[PDB]
RNA sequence: GAUGUCAUACUUAUC
């Protein structure tokens, strides 16, 4: 319930920065970013876990139009 | 005999310094109790490993030296490259020759700029704490933001110009905030256009 | 030509399909054939610019239905269908204020669009295959 | 291969009363997963909060204990 | 990661 997915980003985005990214709304306690460690790149997915379910719900239902490198972030339930 | 990790934890008023190696110890009140100190120093993380601290680096890429402002402002470096290049063309008959008739003068740039630079130009390095100690990936790990501020990278990727006007220095999902309200992880968060005025904050958020 | 033979930053020569490490020149070229080495290489705009427009009179008639607007076009003799969609008064030629209001406008290929304001917020659907239709026989078409 | 198991202390069969006695084949790996996304989830269910005082915890009621305990 | 034979290379102003 504190968990949210974000998808739909770049290659070219790191962790640091998402972190910046999900921090303008409010503070995540932990993200992860699955990633291959054959190649070292990003699929594109995330998943951010807040504090609170209301929280990361409010970030969820916030991001919803957020471009990221000219390509739309989607925010989801998970 | 040897007590458990939840009755170390229990017993020990600072359960956090407890770890799993520390219950099969010697002393289990005595190693929470140093551990738990004010001025102690943790134990390094190569004394349970395998390589020594030395075999983690093998294959990765590392710079050969960083050079600092005050050792580069005196071009020593650039005329220790130039005569690095002027000596790696040179053959043995050439390296042999010039050990009988050499040629004095190879730099020759200064004489009181290396004290200037030493004395006068010197600059204090990037010190730390005793406390904070040195691991392998302790150079590599540089990831360790504030809400309401925005980074130069992460402004040019979003595509936000930050300015002076809150027209459009503010993101476009800050009007969803003015849909549903003020975040409930950040209540003291001030967000200009709805509770803050537009020329007064210009930092387009403020901590409050 | 070996891809993973390397110079490190001390003079050396560094293996990084098996990650060794060696001193001299020699032992970098005896290092390739061996049992560690063998085993690590077998795991490793035209339609835009083409649309003549002159302009033409439209004969667009509303009518207030309960459960339609009717826009009468010449014959385009052509396979194209005049599409309707609803934008917003935010985006003009001279930009006048005041503009808050949404407007659905049908366009053709040989007509201009005929646009109407909707003061409503939602009272119908834009939508071109779902309440929308054109008779190529009398060259009419319908929005509902 | 078993020399590479058998020395980095692999093929250790070990058991997580935390989330729901999972299995774990190293002591390095179940350290690993005791800070990560599935032991948080396992313990946000009886209520303990994701810190460093229940990193070593493994049993449900110490970890009830030392949660009330704080 | 450990073992058992060979080679390369280094340090303590060693002789």
């Amino acid at each position: 319930d504190a968990t949210v997915y974000v998808g739909g980003l770049d290659e070219k985005v790191s962790e640091p920065l998402l972190w910046e990214l999900f921090l303008q709304a409010g503070p995540v306690v932990n993200t992860h970013m699955p990633k291959d460690r054959v190649t070292g790149q990003h699929q594109g997915y995330g998943f951010v876990e807040f504090l609170s379910e209301e929280d990361a719900d409010y970030a969820i239902k916030i991001m919803n139009m957020i471009k990221l490198y000219g390509k739309p972030i989607r925010v989801n339930k998970a | 005999n040897r007590f458990t990790v939840a009755e170390l934890k229990q017993l020990v008023a600072r359960p956090d310094v407890v770890e799993m190696h520390d219950v099969t110890a010697q002393d289990p009140k005595l190693l929470v109790h140093l551990k738990a100190t004010r001025n102690s120093v943790p134990v390094p993380r190569h004394w349970c490993f395998k390589r020594k601290y030395l075999q983690g680096k093998r294959g990765i890429e590392k710079p050969p030296f960083e050079l600092p402002d005050f050792i580069k402002r005196t071009g020593i470096q650039e005329m220790r490259e130039a005569l690095q290049e002027k000596e790696e063309q040179k053959t043995m008959k050439s390296k042999m020759r010039e050990k009988v008739r050499p040629k004095m003068g190879k730099i020759d740039i200064d004489y009181q700029k290396l004290h200037d630079a030493f004395f006068k130009w010197q600059t204090k390095p990037k010190l730390t704490i005793h406390g904070d100690l040195y691991y392998e990936g302790k150079e590599f790990e540089t990831r360790l933001k504030k809400p309401g501020d925005l980074s130069d990278e992460l402004r040019i990727s979003l595509g936000m110009p930050v300015g002076p006007n809150a027209h459009k220095v503010p993101p476009p999902w800050l009007i969803a905030m003015q849909r549903y309200g003020p975040p409930p992880s950040y209540p003291n968060l001030k967000i200009p256009g709805l509770n803050s005025p537009i020329p007064e904050s210009c930092s387009f958020g403020y901590h409050a | 030509k070996d891809p993973y033979f390397m110079k490190n930053h001390l003079g050396s020569y560094e293996c990084k399909l098996c990650l060794t490490l060696h001193n001299n020149e020699g032992s970098y070229l005896a290092h390739t054939q061996g049992k560690k080495h063998q085993t690590n290489l077998a795991r490793r705009v035209e339609v835009k610019k083409f649309v003549k427009i002159g302009r033409p009179g439209y004969k667009v008639t509303k009518q207030r239905d309960s459960e339609l607007f009717q826009i009468d076009y010449p014959e385009i003799a052509e396979g194209i269908m005049p599409r309707h969609r609803f934008m917003s008064a935010y985006e003009q030629r001279i930009e006048p204020p005041d503009r808050r209001w949404q407007y659905l406008l049908m366009a053709a290929e040989p007509y201009e669009t005929i646009a109407f304001k909707v003061p409503s917020r939602e009272i119908d659907k834009a939508e071109g295959k779902f309440w929308t239709h054109w008779n190529r026989e009398t060259k009419q078409f319908f929005l509902q | 291969p078993y020399w590479l198991y058998k020395l980095h202390g692999l093929n250790i069969n070990y058991n997580c009363e935390i989330c729901g006695n999972y299995t774990y084949r190293g002591p390095k790996a179940f350290q690993r997963h005791f800070a990560e996304w599935r032991h948080a989830h396992g313990m946000r269910c009886l209520g303990i909060p994701n810190t460093a005082h229940f990193a070593n915890v493994t049993q449900i009621e110490d970890a009830v204990s030392l949660w009330a305990k704080l």
